[PDB]
RNA sequence: GUCUACGGCCAUACCACCCUGAACGCGCCCGAUCUCGUCUGAUCUCGGAAGCUAAGCAGGGUCGGGCCUGGUUAGUACUUGGAUGGGAGACCGCCUGGGAAUACCGGGUGCUGUAGGCUU
RNA sequence: GGGGAGUUUGACUGGGGCGGUACACCUGUCAAACGGUAACGCAGGUGUCCUAAGGCGAGCUCAGGGAGGACAGAAACCUCCCGUGGAGCAGAAGGGCAAAAGCUCGCUUGAUCUUGAUUUUCAGUACGAAUACAGACCGUGAAAGCGGGGCCUCACGAUCCUUCUGACCUUUUGGGUUUUAAGCAGGAGGUGUCAGAAAAGUUACCACAGGGAUAACUGGCUUGUGGCGGCCAAGCGUUCAUAGCGACGUCGCUUUUUGAUCCUUCGAUGUCGGCUCUUCCUAUCAUUGUGAAGCAGAAUUCACCAAGCGUUGGAUUGUUC
RNA sequence: AGCCGGGCGUGGAAUGCGAGUGCCUAGUGGGCCACUUUUGGUAAGCAGAACUGGCGCUGCGGGAUGAACCGAACGCCGGGU
RNA sequence: UAGUAGCUGGUUCCCUCCAAAGUUUCCCUCAGGAUAGCUGGCGCUCUCGCCCGCAGUUUUAUCCGGUAAAGCGAAU
RNA sequence: CUAACACGUGCGCGAGUCGGGGGCUCGCACGAAAGCCGCCGUGGCGCAAUGAAGGUGAAGGCCGGCG
């Protein structure tokens, strides 16, 4: 029920939204995974340009 | 519940008084009414046009705006715990001016020229009005009439 | 028995900044000395501002300052507000000020020194002007923050002028019926 | 109620009083491709049956009908409308009445 | 003393009957070509000046009606606030303040504004 | 197309239901001399009507009564006099109105286009209604003026959708033309449960969450109704108001009748009778002791102290009766 | 009518008292009783209103007892009344 | 699926200060909500140690009313 | 507890502000932390509103030159 003033909002959150949550816990380890594996490449492509 | 209705419960208040019907006296009309005056309210049922609402009868406003037939003029209400000043228009035959202000602008008149006055004569004068003071000592004179005995008188039934 | 009530018994108003900082408190000290020990209440004022929250201390601009030390007989004398001031880009010439303030902005300093002037903080005010004599105390616009366009008479109520407060604006937010005669009323 | 077939009242693009010509409104025919009507096949189609209300508990015994006036001026022509109160019977232009006369 | 034109307050000015009106005025009054309108020049409109205060109108009168203003009714009726007052109740008394209205008995019977006359 | 599916089946409310609408409005009263103020309080009205019954101007005065005039009369038409409204103004009521707001004529369409402000219910929000203006086009009158509906107080309707009207109007999405469609502004078509859902029943086969906010027992307050008892004394009693009664009145008592209410109890106080058994009351049927009779005796009445002791056996009916 | 400029302070009744203003906001939206006024009802510890004060939210002295009556409202103690 | 419940029941330490409402309007609204009202908290702008204002009060002026009473030799 | 919003408070910067995503730092006890990027500010919020839309889009006041 509205209060005395405020905003009306219109949350998304009818359906069943807490079996579908990506948490990001993984971030730190991601970076650490693509970092290792960027330059894995950079030393398989030995003279080349790392970027590409 | 009652009605809510515009005029309900003004057969006496919006009424004629006795032997009073009939035109209008043209006194009313001929009237000059200015910004900022003092004025009263009093419904007349003769003319039904710019009537006042029940509400505002025998209520006392100022006026602020002056148009060809009728008179704007704040008036204040009290609503429940409130009072709101609101500005309502009325025909110039439901309206009269109040003479609670004259009074007192005379009252300014007078005592500014006893204010004018004297100043050079260095005496002292009072201005503000001070409220009905005791009574002071007196003599009352007995004629050689001595006063006259009252006594109650018995009790004998009329009816 | 005491036929009184107790609701107001009790004032409102700070005693002390809310803030836990050491330096505001210092020059709170310094101030409440000041105030206490001297009958000038220019200091009385200028502690209780410092006791004030941020909200009740808006930032004054350059523009701000330059315009209202332009006014005639104010010539020479410090500037003291209690905010910050901050610079505006709006305006070229900036003249020579002596300005006191708790902060100042990095890019205002540079401007004011520039322009010859020199920035005073309140404690070396108080060595300079203890009762504060060539001050002219200024302020902040303190109904400036955009909080007040929704304050006051309510909307979609006649003669009100106040901002709703809507998610997004658009034509298909708060516009249809009790901002048109067209559907249903027009307020 | 009575009204005549002609009125002298105001016309808009003339900007003066001129003499209009005034009839009956009818409601024109509701064409299939309004918007709200295509809207509302496109609803009603398929399974689930009625989707909009029907109104049913009919109250009112009269509607305000409306007068189309027309500005007589041929090269203006231009059309308005005007209502006026309710009343179960109205008639156009007849039997101008007269006073005084045998019952 | 007073009238006419326009009024203000709207009976202290109205209503009924009776008496008196110098001068001006207001009227009644004499006619229907024109203006105008009617069944009808009765009304209205128009053109006049033989006669008259008869009427209107003005002033006055009535142990007049009414109206206006006082006394009486009356500190009665009613009523603000108070009591661990009375009474089975209905109601009543007191304290603190305010305070009416008929009947009945007196007095009065238009004031006045602007402009213009008459009383040479 | 109830074979089957989903769903609904208003509210108010001296329990609910039936009844009614007090559910949206208006008049008088209640209402306690500003305003506001309740009940299924009282008396009533509304969902319309009007090309004039709107707007001006002019001229007349109504209801009723008295006195007269061929048919003519109680009432047909004409004349005079009186006539403060006792008539009329569409409707309920109230207010208002006399060279008018009434009656009769003349001319008209201010019942028209448009932006704002204000009042009424009010939250001081809408709708509805209304009030002063202002800007154009007009009507009427010689004119001053008056008029943007009805003398005032009531006669009415959001969003979404549809329909009509308006502009050398905007968009109709890569550009251009034309149909079409969508916009902008103003009306209409509703929601009367009238601030506006699209809606029939039954359940004793029933279920759940609750409710002593609310019914069906008792108990409380009340005592109309029931029952019982007084005072007055018209009359009855052959004569005689009061041996015994007692009209027309009027004052009470009781809670063994019924009502009225809804205070307790709905996480339950086992809801008719009969059988059995005890105790209590007296408003006494009998017995003990008395007083009065229209008490000769017998029998029988009325009254007093008085509840100690008795107040049965059966047919019919579940019965209390 | 609005503008400017100028001159007037005995601050023009009594009494009392600091005042104005802005945000955010919980609970509440079953009430009951009493003097007086008052509607329905035969009446009711009934039903319905107006004003004020109470109870609810409140203990204390008195009315033997008691939500509302009379007195009086409250920090822990001594004395007095 | 820990389905919904405007409906019952429960809802855990101390002291200090302030302190209510059962009323208005709307709602298929009447055991509930929204909105005013009543509350608290946070402040802020000034003020006195000549003067400003305000008031559940009085006084002096001036208007407003149709109840109590009274009247029917005044209207209905 | 998460998300959103409103308001009040504390801190930094301030017409700006914010690396949250990514990358560079010998990856790695703590460290999945911390530091840095600035030609990684893309971008968000703010700095301009109004209109349905086509669109438009935020002072002026005095003297000399033909009251
Ligand atoms: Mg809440
Ligand atoms: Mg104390
Ligand atoms: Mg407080
Ligand atoms: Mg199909
Ligand atoms: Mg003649
Ligand atoms: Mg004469
Ligand atoms: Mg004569
Ligand atoms: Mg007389
Ligand atoms: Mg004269
Ligand atoms: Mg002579
Ligand atoms: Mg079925
Ligand atoms: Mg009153
Ligand atoms: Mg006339
Ligand atoms: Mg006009
Ligand atoms: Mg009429
Ligand atoms: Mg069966
Ligand atoms: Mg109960
Ligand atoms: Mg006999
Ligand atoms: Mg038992
Ligand atoms: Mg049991
Ligand atoms: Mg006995
Ligand atoms: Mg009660
Ligand atoms: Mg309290
Ligand atoms: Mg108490
Ligand atoms: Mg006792
Ligand atoms: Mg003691
Ligand atoms: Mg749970
Ligand atoms: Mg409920
Ligand atoms: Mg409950
Ligand atoms: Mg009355
Ligand atoms: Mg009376
Ligand atoms: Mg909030
Ligand atoms: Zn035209």
């Amino acid at each position: 029920a509205p209060s005395r003033n405020g905003m009306i909002l219109k949350p998304h959150f009818h359906k069943d939204w807490q079996r579908r949550v990506a948490t990001w816990f993984n971030q730190p380890a991601r970076k650490i995974r693509r970092r290792k594996a960027r330059q894995a490449r950079a030393r398989r492509i030995a003279p080349r340009p790392a970027a590409g | 519940t009652n009605t809510k209705g515009k005029r309900r419960g003004t057969r006496y208040m919006f009424s004629r008084p006795f032997r009073k019907h009939g035109v209008v006296p043209l006194a009313t009309y001929m009237r000059i009414y200015k910004k900022g005056d003092i004025v009263d309210i009093k419904g007349m049922g003769t003319v039904q046009k710019g009537m006042p609402h029940k509400c505002y009868h025998g209520k006392t406003g100022r006026v602020y705006n002056v148009t060809q037939h009728a008179v704007g003029i704040v008036v204040n209400k009290q609503v429940k715990g409130k009072i709101l000043a609101k500005r309502i228009n009325v025909r110039i035959e439901h309206i009269k001016h109040s003479k609670s202000r004259d009074s007192f602008l005379k009252r300014v008149k007078e005592n500014d020229q006893k204010k004018k006055e004297a100043k050079e004569k260095g005496t002292w004068v009072q201005l503000k009005r001070q409220p009905a003071p005791p009574r002071e000592a007196h003599f009352v004179r007995t004629n050689g009439k001595e006063p006259e005995l009252l006594e109650p008188i018995p009790y004998e039934f009329m009816a | 028995g005491v036929d009184i009530r107790h609701n107001k018994d009790r004032k409102v108003r700070r005693k002390e900044p809310k803030s836990q900082d050491i330096y505001l408190r210092l020059l709170v000290k310094l101030y409440r000395f000041l105030a206490r020990r001297t009958n000038s209440t220019f200091n009385q004022v200028v502690l209780k501002r410092l006791f004030m929250s941020r909200t009740n201390r808006p930032p004054l601009s350059l523009s701000r300052m330059i315009r209202k030390m332009k006014l005639p007989g104010r010539e020479n004398k410090t500037a003291v507000v209690v905010g910050t001031v901050t610079d505006d880009v709006r305006v070229q010439e900036v003249p020579k000020l002596k300005v006191c303030a708790l902060r100042v902005t990095s890019r205002a300093r540079s401007r004011i020194l520039k322009a010859g002037g020199k920035i005073l903080t309140f404690d070396q005010l108080a060595l300079d002007s203890p009762k504060g004599r060539g001050t002219v105390l200024l302020s902040g616009p303190r109904k400036g923050r955009e909080v007040y366009r929704h304050f006051g008479k309510a909307p979609g109520t006649p003669h009100s002028h106040t901002k709703p407060y809507v998610r997004s604006k658009g034509r298909k937010f708060e516009r249809a019926r009790g901002r048109r005669a067209s559907r249903g009323y027009k307020n | 109620v009575n009204v005549p077939k002609t009125r002298r009242t105001f016309c808009k693009k003339c900007g003066k009083h001129q003499p209009h010509k005034v009839t009956q409104y009818k409601k024109g025919k509701d064409s299939l491709y309004a918007q709200g009507k295509r809207r509302y096949d496109r609803k009603q189609s398929g399974y689930g049956g009625q989707t909009k209300p029907i109104f049913r508990k009919k109250a009112k015994t009269t509607k305000k009908i409306v007068l189309r006036l027309e500005c007589v001026e041929p090269n203006c022509r231009s059309k308005r409308m005007l209502a006026i109160k309710r009343c179960k019977h109205f008639e156009l232009g007849g039997d101008k009445k007269r006073k005084g006369q045998v019952i």
